[PDB]
């Protein structure tokens, strides 16, 4: 998953916000993984619909 | 004659900007030296003349950008919950008691 | 005071990461006040593992250690 | 020592062509400590409940059907009795 | 009217029929310009989030990118990488699609612009270009030129520290005027990492029909100036309230027309 997430972005060498993308954009790891903190990892883009105009 | 201005951002529309341009990037958002002052601050209480690891305060830093990333994350549900776009203490209490701390 | 050294931008930037359009101007406060709470509960148990380890000073396996404690895993400072 | 070789040749089995940074390697690393760490602490209740010296693959098979979830459970059983079969034979 | 040639012709300074006075500018020019910004640091790229079909137009065919993309409601188009491809609408700046304008005189106030055909509301129209200007010679070249007795001075503030002048080289938007019941506006959208002004209408604009922008209002000098067009309000004058010996005698009309007819 960390590959394909790499990938997508034109990249070469996984990083940390890679792997980031990958656990937390699949279904059974982010259920593995929710109590677990990745340094340098950030978070995932969204914003809630009732904020655009 | 004079030099004209073109106009104004409508209000917001930076503000989402930003939440992108902060969404998409992966850094240290808290000022590092203050960070640090403030940890060796608040250490003193517990052991006088104490000495610390770069990493042993990188790694504070990074957990508590996280706790707090996720704390305004469960706020922001707590407002529009609430049906305001201001975000208000009170939500933070709010979110703060029933995720229970 | 160098609670004060968290500066008000640097909580709209946070804030900003998180998905928030429009701060009230208390929020700052009680961020800061939030923060000192975890940061000393993290440090308090941090500093009881360099003290039980006879250490003086504090490694980042002992901020693990605490954040675990917590229930907080983080991973890459192992 | 650590796991860094190892997951280079895995990562090199499903991707090639692609590189890894060293944080990356590190997070990985602890990724499989604290996973080791969970298996074996089930596993390690598990043997006490039945008041049994010894953790066997049985054992690890019932920590790991406890701790993973489903589709992920099952082709981690599947892999197993297949490495553990061929061990053997 | 419009007749864009590049040869010179004999048309003093109105520039309602022979545009070729004065020399005509694409996308702006910049002079000190240095690697000190966002450009490719954390701006590198800013992808939509949009997961497109592309294979059905004409017939159950959505346009890409419309009023529901990411970047379209920040005022930001789409660079190359966008998963539309050359399929994207958002990269108006970059395929100069643009409006049908044309010059002609309206008013004495002076020269302007009128719709040709119908045009809805949240259009582009045309793009401001200039010269960009920088700190130390805005304030020496404002004085060196106030002193050319000039009616029209086309300065612009892009930021707190950059003026762009429209003077010297200038594109076709440089004749729209200024009324107090404003049917277009500006709009600062950001290509390519680089900010630029656009023009958008705000309604239907009926076939025939004044396309004028408001002014935020400025004064540079101890004079006032003041507008004609007087639609319900107008605040009468550019710029507002606000401000931030012996004589040759002149030889008589008739002797002016004497002195003609004698050559």
């Amino acid at each position: 998953l960390a590959g394909n997430a790499a990938r997508d972005n034109k990249k070469t060498r996984i990083i940390p916000r890679h792997l980031q993308l990958a656990v937390r954009n699949d279904e059974e790891l982010n259920k593995l993984l929710g109590r677990v903190t990745i340094a340098q990892g950030g978070v995932l883009p969204n914003i809630q619909s009732v904020l655009l105009p | 004659g004079g030099v004209m201005k073109p106009h104004r951002y409508r209000p917001g529309t930076v503000a989402l900007r930003e939440i992108r341009r902060y969404q998409k990037s992966t850094e240290l958002l808290i000022r590092k030296l203050p960070f640090q002052r403030l940890v060796r601050e608040i250490a003193q209480d517990f052991k006088t003349d104490l000495r610390f690891q770069s990493s042993a305060v990188m790694a504070l830093q990074e957990a508590s950008e996280a706790y707090l990333v996720a704390l305004f994350e469960d706020t922001n549900l707590c407002a529009i919950h609430a049906k305001r776009v201001t975000i208000m203490p009170k939500d933070i209490q709010l979110a703060r008691r029933i995720r229970g701390e | 005071d160098n609670i004060q050294g968290i500066t008000k931008p640097a909580i709209r930037r946070l804030a900003r990461r998180g998905g928030v359009k429009r701060i009230s101007g208390l929020i700052y406060e009680e961020t800061r006040g939030v923060l000192k709470v975890f940061l000393e509960n993290v440090i308090r148990d941090a500093v009881t593992y360099t003290e039980h380890a006879k250490r003086k000073t504090v490694t980042a396996m002992d901020v693990v250690y605490a954040l675990k404690r917590q229930g907080r895993t983080l991973y890459g400072f192992g | 020592e650590s796991y860094a070789i190892y997951v280079y040749k895995v990562l090199k089995q499903v991707h090639p062509d692609t590189g890894i940074s060293s944080k990356a390697m590190s997070i990985m690393n602890s990724f499989v400590n604290d996973v080791f760490e969970r298996i074996a602490g089930e596993a390690s209740r598990l043997a006490h409940y039945n008041k049994r010296s010894t953790i066997t693959s049985r054992e690890i098979q019932t920590a790991v059907r406890l701790l993973l979830p489903g589709e992920l459970a099952k082709h981690a059983v599947s892999e197993g009795t297949k490495a553990v079969t061929k061990y053997t034979s | 009217d419009d007749f864009r040639d590049p040869q010179r012709w004999k048309e003093c300074a109105k520039q309602g029929k022979m545009p070729c006075y004065f020399d005509l500018i694409e996308e702006n020019v910049y002079l000190t310009e240095r690697k000190k910004n966002k450009s490719h640091r954390d701006i590198k790229r800013m992808q939509c989030e949009c997961t497109p079909l592309s294979k059905d137009e004409r017939a159950q065919g959505e346009i890409a990118c419309g009023e529901d993309c990411l970047n379209r409601l920040l005022m930001i188009e789409c660079s190359s990488r966008c998963p539309n491809g050359d399929y994207c609408s958002n990269r108006r700046f970059q395929r100069k699609q643009h409006a049908d304008v044309e010059v002609i005189l309206t008013e004495k106030k002076g020269w302007g612009l009128r719709a040709a055909k119908d045009l809805p509301s949240n259009t582009f129209v045309l793009e401001y270009c200039g010269e960009v200007l920088d700190h130390k010679e805005f304030k020496a070249r404002v004085k060196e030129y106030a002193r050319n007795k000039n009616i029209h001075y086309y300065f612009m503030a892009l930021k707190n520290d950059e003026i762009i002048d429209a003077t010297q080289k200038g594109n076709c938007s440089r004749f729209m005027n200024h009324s107090c019941e404003p049917n277009c506006e500006t709009q600062k959208w950001t290509v390519n990492g680089q900010l630029r002004v656009g023009f958008f209408t705000t309604k239907l604009v009926p076939s025939g029909s004044e396309l004028t922008f408001d002014y935020q209002f400025q004064r540079y000098g101890k004079e006032a100036q003041k507008c004609f067009c007087g639609s319900a309000n107008c605040r009468g004058y550019l710029g507002g309230e606000n401000r931030v010996v012996y004589r040759i005698p002149k030889k008589s009309q008739t002797e002016k027309e004497n002195t003609t007819t004698e050559r």
